[PDB]
């Protein structure tokens, strides 16, 4: 046989927001996160919390040591920044589309640095806040993220749903559109 | 088998002085710093070969490396020759670092086999025609594959027992980040009658190829 993986511990601190974030990357996707503020393992999928475990302090560890060496980073470049590289981002469905059978939107963040973004989904021109969920920042194969934005809906022709983004590198949010088409 | 998934060791990086003009692309944007690391477990044949990549970044700029099959940390810009020398000049944390391939990598791959590895979703095939009335010109076919684990699949269409490899119009691959995947495979073709057009999947969840006719 031949069984080709690869796994992948993804970690980083941003400034000046401040942020953490550790994770563990199976063939491209997440098998889990540390909430570094609750420290506590969060397990992509429930299922997997059956088969392993992992200490959330030796995330957290780690952590303090991409803090101090940040510092460290800044020193060494004199402080020197970058450029704020904007996401390109694409919404789509997770299964074929059937009327009044409930299906889930999908707002793919994908190409983009830092890690932060501010992401609304729409429905009909409106926010929603319930039944919306959203991955961390995972990895790619560069040095740029990719993010994961989830909405579960009911299909109907009337209603059209949108993923506005917004990012430092964008000059205005990016607002990308879905609707049911028969 | 729920054993305890090891992490990598993170290093502490030392001071000591800076370098002469950095990039910054620029444009106006608000200023940002980041300190981020990948370590990479890149398994060819499970745990028999198995390489230990880890790659530091600065904000955009990939900096630093260790590949095991060096043993040693290597700068990839001059940003990270101080970690490099630092970290090298460092006995113990070598040997320790080059131990990780072993008490992490195939540690934690031994763990995963247990339910990654072998994790398998059966698709769901589903054909259908595109474009309202006549397409004034071809039309199109959809097979669409979903909801399936792992990403490898062949999805191949045929026209009247022909497979037709010209004429083909694909999503590709589609990750949805929960562990499952998709993939639209569309034909432009113009219907006609008792002509017949089959969508074959074959995917490792599956004993045996899923046909579509339409
Ligand atoms: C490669 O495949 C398996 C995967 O676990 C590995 O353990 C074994 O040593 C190799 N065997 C063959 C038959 O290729
Ligand atoms: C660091 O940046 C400041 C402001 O851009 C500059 O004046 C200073 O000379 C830089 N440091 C070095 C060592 O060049
Ligand atoms: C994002 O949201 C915050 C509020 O949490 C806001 O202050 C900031 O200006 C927004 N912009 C970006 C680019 O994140």
């Amino acid at each position: 046989i031949k069984e080709e993986h690869t796994i992948i511990q993804a970690e980083f601190y941003l400034l000046p927001d401040k942020r953490g974030e550790f994770m563990f990357d199976f063939d491209g996707d997440e098998i889990f996160h540390v909430d570094i503020e609750k420290s506590e393992t969060i397990w992509r999928l429930e299922e997997f919390a059956k088969f392993a475990s992992f200490e959330a302090q030796g995330a957290l560890a780690n952590i303090a040591v991409d803090k101090a060496n940040l510092d460290v980073m800044k020193e060494r470049s004199n402080n020197t920044p970058d450029a704020n590289v904007a996401p390109e981002v694409t919404v789509l469905s997770r299964s074929p589309v059937n009327l009044g059978e409930p299906n889930i939107l999908i707002c793919f963040i994908d190409k983009f640095s830092p890690p932060v973004v501010n992401v609304t989904w729409l429905r009909n021109g409106r926010p929603v806040t319930e039944g919306v969920s959203e991955t961390v920042f995972l990895p790619r194969d560069d040095h740029l993220f990719r993010k994961f934005h989830y909405l579960t809906f009911l299909p109907s022709t009337d209603d059209f749903y949108d993923c506005e983004v917004d990012h430092w590198g964008l000059e205005e949010p990016l607002r990308k559109t879905w609707e049911f088409e028969e | 088998g729920k054993k305890v998934i090891t992490a990598f060791n993170e290093g502490l990086k030392g001071g000591g002085g800076s370098l002469v003009g950095g990039g910054s692309g620029g444009g106006g944007s608000r200023p940002w710093f980041l300190e981020y690391c990948k370590s990479e477990c890149h398994f060819y044949n499970g745990t028999q070969r198995v390489r230990l990549l880890v790659r530091y970044f600065y904000n955009l700029e990939e900096n630093l490396r260790f590949d095991s099959d060096v043993g040693e940390f290597r700068a990839v810009t001059e940003l990270g020759r101080p970690d490099a020398e630092n970290w090298n000049s460092q006995p113990e944390f070598l040997e320790q670092k080059r131990a990780e391939v072993d008490t992490v990598c195939r540690h934690n791959y031994e763990i995963f086999d247990n339910f990654l590895v072998p994790r398998r979703v059966e698709p769901t095939v589903t054909v259908y025609p595109t474009k309202t009335q006549p397409l004034e010109h071809h039309n199109l076919l959809v097979c669409s594959v979903s909801d399936f684990y792992p990403g490898n699949i062949e999805v191949r269409w045929f026209r009247n027992g022909k497979e037709e490899k010209t004429g083909i119009v694909s999503t590709g691959l589609v990750r949805n980040g929960d562990w499952t995947f998709q993939t639209l495979v569309m034909l432009e073709t113009v219907p006609q009658s008792g002509e017949v057009y089959t969508c074959q999947v074959e995917h490792p969840s599956l004993t045996d190829p899923v046909t579509v006719e339409w």
